[PDB]
Parts: structure tokens; sequence; C-alpha cells
RNA sequence: AACCUUACCAAAUCUUGACAUCCUUUGACAACUCUAGAGAUAGAGCCUUCCGGACAAAGUGACAGGUGGUGCAU
RNA sequence: GUUGGGCACUCUAAGUUGACUGCCGGUGACAAACCGGAGGAAGGUGGGGAUGACGUCAAAUCAUCAUGCCCCUUAUGAUUUGGGCUACACACGUGCUACAAUGGACAAUACAAAGGGCAGCGAAACCGCGAGGUCAAGCAAAUCCCAUAAAGUUGUUCUCAGUUCGGAUUGUAGUCUGCAACUCGACUACAUGAAGCUGGAAUCGCUAGUAAUCGUAGAUCAGCAUGCUACGGUGAAUACGUUCC
């Protein structure tokens, strides 16, 4: 029932508290950085491709 | 003293180092009194994630994010190099700040 | 004999009263604070007149008896109205929200092994 | 033995971020905006051989780079092309944005290229073993010190999987020093969907 | 490494950082010290040397190495693994020599190991003998 | 509740109470609301909680005062 | 007139300003006994005088920050044997033959993903 | 994992649908109040205004949707 | 060190030097290489990471996503409220707290690192025993806050006890968050004070700033961490050696 949620997730909601986020490309609600408003997944595929700026993977 | 001072965030070394030397000279060419680049001490996030899609939570990638910060200042303005400064919009991925 | 109980006698005062249902350690140097006396002193060598001052302190306290049957009177309440602690506490189950599926060895005591 | 994207590896290193800008707050917005770009690029993407597009923006301006090799298909003859996006993309952003086309010449030695070509071949219904061999055989002619290619999935239509790769030259992944550019590409084969490789190394240089 | 400040020598640092516990060496140190205080009270005379003394007596100087059933075949002690074997067994011997404090009871483990006694001694007589029986296999 | 500011009630429930002021003696009244505390004003009115898959009826003491509903609809059928 | 010394010890930094004197020591404007409790950090400390028989003939001012008294004492020690030199180049030697101007690289490690520790994995189990 | 998340269960509800592309009526939009409902929800309003693209609804059948199965088709 | 002043020192961070068996001797097929030595901050891939060959396990994932075929489509789709994922005769795994004098309680006093921070970090003053509350400074950072590090040290006490150990459980009263803490948050004060005196057969980790132990920080996050990831402080024991698993 993904994308239901997304829109779901993308509206407001009766109080604040319910509010959650996931993040934007794919419907997923765990492991999601909030700065990046990206999923853990999807923040790999981006920063291998070189898309994301500052992002190097370290030591 | 009657200074301006100017911060450069960067998440890269070999670009700020540069955009600092064109400023700078920009600044002691079209006026004087110039204090040096000053190294700030580098900020760096660090995102961790498992190397998976599903489970296997004991491998990991580890992200790092720099952000270095170099500062100068000018010392005792004229408005050439107030105008030699503000008139270089350069580069892009540098968040320069000026603060008088 | 202070709350009927003759509390050990070579311990200091304080911790010969931590031996009284009903007195911890705040309410032991509060009553010395009242009743001047210092904790460091001992109830066999203490002057009669200072334990009797410590004694007419302790008695506006509820204390052994009155402390247990008011403690049971509170749950066997709602033990009778059968709310959900009430029910937990009927079955010797815990209260306050704990998982009951491989802990919660005290409330319902030693293992009873079932097999596979 | 799962195995690692090097330009992931490498950028940082003798590679750039392909996305060139700074916010210290705003990537909430910003990197959103800049991967719907690389999503409305599927206009020129689905024909007109783009390899990749750099991004930097300012206070003002957006300045976009497309690097492709059939670059007229997307400025048209003079800039009917062009204009058209800058009216649509302009208008989702919302910000001024200029763009750059960009020519590399010499398109059968790009990675995302090759792999675009073998997944419409496979599309078509060729032969993987042909076309990975013509592949690495004209990139050789263009001279790479090296070239890798593979292929996976449901070959031949075949009931179950298989994986099949081809190589020619040297491809020192564990050398960061190396520039090698590896692309992924997809092909929705009526039976199911191949999955391609392809890697090359086209000598060695740094960005400094 | 090195010696130790007040009586400069080597074991006393050696068997400072086999008492100690999570590198708590202060807390060692001072136990140890209060120790050889104690040993100057009771038998009066220097720490050093009761201590030396203890440690010879209890020292061991055969082992055994368990092979094949299983031999347990006699071999000679190297004379680094003497001090450890000497101080380990010290310290371990004192810690169930069961009594109020350390320092007690290792004032008692020296003492005991000075005048050739204490379960120190014990364990040495007890590795001699098995070695000894165990003779053959060599 | 946990906090000294003022008691919780849902204003669906308490002004149905307060409309059966009236006590005619013949009246439950049903609700979904297990999180609300039951007030003074409570007292006598039979309710009907939801459990989660049934309206149980509840009457309502004087000691269930500080109390709520949930407290007394059980859910989880363990026998 | 002074002979520094900059000694660097497990992140802990220490700038010793040797001079000559009585024998004693202060550390960020206190006494060594003050600032630190146990002795052999303070036999430490005064090694490279005993390697070069300079026991007494120098007083010692150091400014310090950066971790624990042990190593911030170890490099109290590795600024004064370095100071030691600008005042008397020929005790290399002797500090070479005991090891005294080696700055200790015994940094602590990095903790690894998987693992609880530097190097301690958990507790594992077949069953 | 308080609600949401939550995919499950009970009750209550909807059936071009919570979401997208199209035709046309259109239209700028509504916000924000009150009654009833457990809430979704309807119901009165409040007067919202073509800036031909755009927001907003509405009829429409194409259509959507599926955390449904196969990880032994990928 | 705050402020007037100096940027010497530390530090910060860009460029550079540095270490390469580079050199000395001996050994060795003279070769590679080994052993030792000098110098040097460091010596023998310096230490630690990142990087994981072809392929095996038809290993995992169709619940990140994408997707072939199959199936539901007035329902296997969609909306709200409430419940449940937190059950409980039991078994297994991973960890936390302890079973105390190398200690507990109280008092004074000392030295860190790595990190976060905008509608968020919340100093000070004040009220509250404490959770925390009122006002309100500074702060988009090497400025200000989070943030007093704790173990340690110095004293005093308790003096071997199921204890002044341990802190489970339960009772009452409260604080914060939130639309609301019964199911089902954390926290505090008081009261109570269980099991437990170092663990059978078995078995795990670790070769050095490691193990061991003490604190700290952060992502997720309104709120909730004994978990995860990361940081420093104190700091070992031993390696005979390859007969056995
Ligand atoms: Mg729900
Ligand atoms: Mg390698
Ligand atoms: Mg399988
Ligand atoms: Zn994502």
């Amino acid at each position: 029932a993904k994308t239901s949620m997304v829109a779901k997730q993308q509206k407001k909601q009766k109080y604040a508290v319910r509010e959650y986020t996931r993040c934007e490309r794919c419907g997923r609600p765990h492991s999601v950085y909030r700065k990046f408003k990206l999923c853990r997944i999807c923040f790999r595929e981006l920063a291998y491709k070189g898309q994301i700026p500052g992002v190097r993977k370290s030591w | 003293k009657q200074k301006i001072r100017i911060r450069l965030k960067a998440y890269d070394h070999r670009v700020i180092d540069q955009s600092a030397e064109k400023i700078v000279e920009t600044a002691k060419r079209s006026g004087a009194d110039v204090s040096g680049p000053i190294p700030l001490p580098t900020e760096k996030s660090v995102y961790t994630i498992i190397r998976a899609v599903h489970k296997y939570k004991d491998s990991r990638e580890q992200f790092e994010q720099r952000t270095h910060k170099r500062l100068i200042d000018i010392v005792n303005p004229t408005p050439k190099t107030v105008d030699a400064l503000m008139g270089l919009n350069l580069p892009s991925g540098v968040d320069i700040e000026i603060k008088l | 004999r202070i709350a009927g109980v003759d509390i050990p006698r070579e311990k200091r005062v304080v911790i010969s009263l931590t031996y009284i249902y009903g007195i911890g350690t705040s309410t032991a140097q509060k009553i010395l604070e009242e009743a001047n006396v210092s904790a460091d002193t001992r109830v066999k060598d203490l002057t009669d007149d200072e334990l009797g001052r410590i004694r007419e302190v302790v008695d506006g306290y509820k204390v052994e008896g009155d402390l247990r049957r008011e403690t049971n009177l509170n749950i066997k309440r709602l033990m009778e109205i059968s709310s959900y602690r009430g029910i937990r506490h009927r079955r010797g189950l815990p209260v306050r929200g704990q998982k009951t599926k491989n802990n919660a060895r005290t409330r319902k005591g030693p293992v009873k092994t079932v097999a596979n | 033995g799962q195995k690692i994207n090097p330009i992931g590896l490498r950028v940082g290193i003798i590679r750039d971020w392909e996305a060139k800008w700074y916010a210290e707050k705003d990537f909430a917005s910003l990197l959103h905006e800049d991967l719907k770009i690389r999503k409305f690029i599927d206009n020129e993407l689905k024909e007109a051989s783009v390899s990749h597009v750099e991004i930097e923006r300012a206070a003002n301006r957006i300045n976009i780079a497309i690097h492709t090799g059939k670059p007229g298909m997307v400025i048209g003859k003079g800039g009917s092309e062009i204009e058209k996006l800058r009216n649509k993309l302009n208008a989702l952003t919302d910000k001024k944005v200029h763009i750059n086309v960009i020519e590399i010449k010499k398109v059968d030695l790009d990675a995302r290229l090759v792999a675009e070509n073998i997944a419409r071949q496979l599309e078509n219904r060729a032969s993987f073993r042909r076309v990975q061999k013509q592949a690495i055989t004209r990139a050789m002619k263009l001279g790479a010190k090296g070239i890798k290619t593979q292929v996976s999935g449901r070959l031949g239509g075949a009931d179950i999987a298989r994986a099949e790769q081809y190589s020619e030259g040297t491809v020192p992944l564990h050398t960061l020093r190396a520039d090698i550019d590896y692309a992924h590409a997809e092909a929705d084969t009526t039976y199911g969907k191949l999955g391609v490789k392809v890697w090359i190394y086209r000598g060695e240089v740094l960005p400094t | 490494v090195l010696p130790d400040p007040i009586h400069n020598s080597k074991l006393v640092t050696k068997l400072i950082n086999k008492i100690m516990l999570d590198g708590k060496r202060g807390t060692a140190q001072r136990i140890l010290y209060s120790a050889f205080d104690l040993v100057e009270q009771r038998s009066g005379r220097d720490a050093l040397e009761v201590f030396e003394e203890a440690i010879n007596n209890i020292m061991p100087v055969l082992e055994v190495k368990a092979r094949r059933s299983n031999y347990q075949v006699p071999v000679e002690v190297r004379p680094e693994r003497r001090t450890t074997l000497g101080l380990r067994w010290l310290v371990n011997y004192a810690r169930l020599r069961g009594e109020k404090t350390m320092e007690d009871r290792l004032a008692n483990e020296i003492l005991d190991a000075a005048n050739n006694t204490g379960g120190a001694v014990k364990k040495r007589e007890d590795t001699h003998k098995m070695a000894e029986a165990n003779k053959a296999f060599a | 509740r946990s906090i000294k500011k003022g008691p919780f009630v849902d204003e669906h429930l308490m002004k149905k109470v307060e409309a059966q002021e009236g006590s005619e003696k013949k009246q439950v009244i049903k609700t979904w609301s297990r999180r609300s505390t039951i007030f003074p004003n409570f007292i006598g009115h039979t309710f009907a909680v939801y459990d989660g898959r049934k309206h149980v009826p509840v009457y309502v003491t004087e000691d269930m005062v500080g109390h709520k509903l949930g407290e007394f609809a059980p859910t989880r059928t363990f026998k | 007139v002074e002979y520094r010394g900059t000694g660097r010890r497990k992140n802990s930094v220490a700038r010793v300003r040797l001079v000559p004197g009585e024998g004693n020591i202060t550390v960020n404007n206190r006494d060594v006994r003050e600032y630190l409790p146990f002795e052999s950090l303070i036999l430490d400390l005064n090694q490279p005088f005993d390697v070069t028989e300079t026991k007494g003939n120098y007083d010692v001012l150091v400014n310090v920050h950066g971790g624990g008294f042990t190593g911030q004492a170890q490099a109290i020690r590795h600024g004064i044997a370095r100071a030691l030199l600008e005042a008397d180049p020929e005790y290399r030697g002797s500090l070479k033959r005991a090891g005294l101007l080696t700055r200790d690289p015994r940094m602590k490690e990095r903790k690894k993903p998987g693992l609880k520790a530097a190097r301690r994995s958990p507790q594992f189990s077949k069953r």
C-alpha cells in the first residue's frame, strides 16, 4: 500500500505529531537522513554516482 | 580596527585555496591592508550505512562529508577594493559571506 | 524497641532505623535533624531522652502495620474492580508495562520448564 | 564477490562531484531538485546520447552542462530545442537556468553510451555475445587501454540466468589513480530484465 | 620497563602491573606500598629483603607440559617464567588468603613465604611433586 | 494524567454525559475513547467501550475516578 | 634566557621552557605533586636528567593541555628531553641510547563497524 | 511499534477510487466558521474570481491501485 | 589571554620534506632474501583503515526500488477510529546491572577527545529536595550553548554481614513531551528492598595503547537506547613454542 501512504505523508495531517519522514524518491520510512531526506540505499546510489556534494567514502 | 571579514565554506580544498588566492590578490591589487588566509578547523560530518538492502547489519559503509572553512580579512578598506571584491561572483561550489 | 522492633545496637542510629519498614535513609536523616543527635552516634550509647525524642518524632509517620495495611488495601481495591493492574496483581504478573516473555521471574516465581 | 562502484570509490580523488554546489542547510530541497532535473532529461536521454550532466548553482543562476555526442538533436538547429527546454525546465524549478550542451566525440569510448547501445540492441533481440565483442573491438580501435563488459540475466530467452563477461586489456579497479569510467544500464527484454555493466580505462591523468 | 620510585626495583613495578585491575596502577601502588609499610611494622626489617626472600622461596625451578591419553612431562622452567609464576601465585593465593584488606593479605603472604610457609610454597611443592612423579617421561 | 495542568477527557463524551445528566436510568453510552479519564461526573452511567472488536459494558463506581476506560476494556484475550 | 621544547604524547601537548635553577617544576601555574598524584610519573619526568647527571641544574615551567595525567607527563618528559638538546646538543647520543626522544605514536585506535571496539568482536555462538 | 508509522485484526465507510495521463463543463482556487458524527464524513455557509498554459473542482471511459504469489524466471 | 599589545610557542590547514632494504657489516648460489647495526620522530607492507579475483553456497532480498509471468479490481485496492506488532507454561541467542573492601556513602579538588546546534543549542539569576519551571543573554561557530567529563587524587566514615552490598518488584505523589502516555514513553522524590556470596557439562573474545575498565558524543528522534556508530582517559598479562583440537 505504498503510493497511497506516499500521498498520505506528503499531505498535512490532523496534528503535527503524525508527520513522518520517508525518502522522496523511494517511499521508504526507515533509515532516512533528514538532511538529505534520503534513505540509506538511495544515499549510496547517488553518492556513488557522484550526485551528492561533499560526500566521499571515508578513511 | 576598520576591517572587512570574509568567510569561504567549501567542500574542496584545491578549489577554495585558489578562490581565496583570487580574492586576496584582488584586494591587495585594488587596495592594500590585507590579512592572510586563515584556516579554520574544517568540520566533517560522517554518515554510516549498512551495505545491504535487507539485513546484514554487520557490514557498513562510512561516508564523510568534509566542510573546509577559510577566513580572510581586509584591513582598512578603500572603495576600490570593496568594488573589486563584490564584483567577483566566483566560483560555484563555495559559499562566500562578507561581513562589514 | 522503637517501632516494635528492637533494632540493632552495634550499628549507628541511621542504619538501625533503616531496619524499620517505612523508614528509609531520607526519613532517617530528617528525623535525626528533627531530634538533634549526630548520626555518627549509636542506639546503645544514646541518652534515653534523645531516644524518646526520636520515638515522638517517628510516631508522626505511617510505619510497619499501618503501612502494610494501607498498601494492601490500595491493591485489593483495584483487584476487586478488576483493572488491568488489578488483574495482573490477581495473576501474579507484572504491572508496570513490562514484558512477560523471557523475563518476569520475580512476579512469576521460579522456572517451570515445560517440554517442547 | 560483491565489489563496489569505482566512481563511488574515486569521487573526491580523481573525479569530482557532478553536482558542484554548496548549501549549508537546504539540501532538503536542492538535492531533490537536482534529481528531478536528472529525471526530466528523460526527454533528451531517450535518444540524444547524453552521457552525464553536471550542475552548478549560484544565487541568481543555475548553470547546467549536458554532455553528448549527438548535440544537434538537443539544440535543434539554432536553439529551438534548448529554448523548449528552458521553458518547461525553468517552469518546474522556478529559477533562472542557463544550460550548456557540450560535446564528447568518440562516442564508442564512453561507458554509458556503450551501455545504452547494447541495451537497445538487446531489446532489438540481437546476441549478447556479438554485441560485447564488437563493442570492445571498436573501443580498442579507438585506442583504450582496457575495456570490460558484462551482461546478466535471461540470455537467449533461457529459462534461468547467466552472467557473461568479456575483456581485452587492463582494468585495474584497485588502482585509484585510474580513471575507469563505469556504467550500468538495463534492458526490458520480452523475457525479463538484462543488466549490463561496462567499464573503460582510457589512460591515466589527474584533475589537479 | 623501569624500576619503582621509592625502592628502585623492577620486580615491584612488575608486580604492581599484575595486581592492577582495569589499569588502576595507583590503587595497586597504594596497597603494595602500605603492605611494605606493614611488613616493616611486623617482622621489622627491609620490605625488599623479605620480599625477595619470599619470591626466592616460592618461585619454582620445574614445570610440566601436558601432551600425548595425556602424559604430563617435566621441563626446566625458564628464568622469566620463574618470576612470572612467583608473582602470580603470590597475588592469587593472597587474594584467597581471605581477610579484610589486600595489604594485610599480601603482607601475610610475603611473610609466610619468607618463612617458607604459605599457599604459594604449597603450589611450588605440588608442582615439583607432580614433576618428579612424572620424571619417568622426561 | 501524568502532569498537573488539567485532566483529559474527550469532548464528544463529556458533552453526552452532561446531556445524560437527567438520569433516565435506561441509558448506556458508547465510545471508542479508551483514552478518557473518569471524572466524578460519570458515576452510575454505564459505558460501552470499544475493546478492538466489541463494545463491552462497564458500570462506573466511586473507585474508578482516577482511572481510564481502557483499564476496564480488556484487549488481549489470554487464558 | 630559556631552552624550549614541545612534547606531545597521546593527545596531550606540553610546552616546556627549561631555565637554570634549583629543581622546581611548575605545570599550568601549579606544582608537580600538587597536580599529578603518582610518583613514577615524576620518575619518568626526571629520567632525561638522570641520563645526563643534570638533575638539579634546571627548573622547569610547562604549559600543558590535552588528555590525562600519564601521557600528559610523558609529554612533559619528551619536551624536556628535546629542550635539553637545544641547551646541549651532545646529549643526543645518550637520549638515543636510552630511547627518550621517540614520540610514542601509540595512539588510541579507531572503533570499527561490526565490532564492539577496535579489536573485540561480539560473543559468537554457532547455535 | 502510544496515535500515524502499520503492512495485520474488528467495526464503520468509498468504489475512475488515497495517487497519475487524457477529453470536455469549466474555472482562477479556497481559507476559516457552525450542526451531527468516534472519525473519516456529509450538511449550512463564508463570497471564492480567466492571474491559454496555470490553480480549482465536476461527468467520463480508457484507467489507476495492489507491503498480493513466485528471490527456483530476474 | 580578558584587554592593550606580539603571532614567538601550541593549534588550525593548504603546500612540501620524510622511509625507500636508502646506507654499514655478516650470512646466503655471488642473486633474491635474512640477521644485526648506524642514522633518524619512525625501519623493514611503521600502526590502523578504505579497496574484496574467477567463482561456491539455485545463500538473502519481488517489503528500498525496477521488472517478466500469475492473481484481486464494487476488492487481495482505498479512508477513519480503536486494538495488536509490547501476549506468556516454557527453551535459545546478544547485552546491561550485580553478587562488594582493589569496595559503598559523603565532602573538597584535577586532566580530555570527537561531535551537534534555527526555529534549534538554551549560559546566568531565581523557584523547586529532584525530575524540571519562569524570565532571558549569546549563538548559524575555533566566539555562545550543549558541556561539571567519569574513573583518579585527598580526607572521614561503614568493618565482612544477604550487609549502609545489589536495586528488581510494588504503592503513593509528581515533572517533560505530545491531541493523548490503561493496553504502551522516559524521568524524579518517598516508601518497599526480591533474586544474587562470582556460576555444571560446555564455551567466547583478545597479541598493545590492544584486552580490561570509566565517561562522553551523535544519526533515527516531538518524546523514548542496557542497542548501533564514533571519541578520548587509565592500562595490562603472556607468547616457551608447534606434540595435540
Ligand atoms: Mg490506524
Ligand atoms: Mg591492496
Ligand atoms: Mg534459496
Ligand atoms: Zn530513499
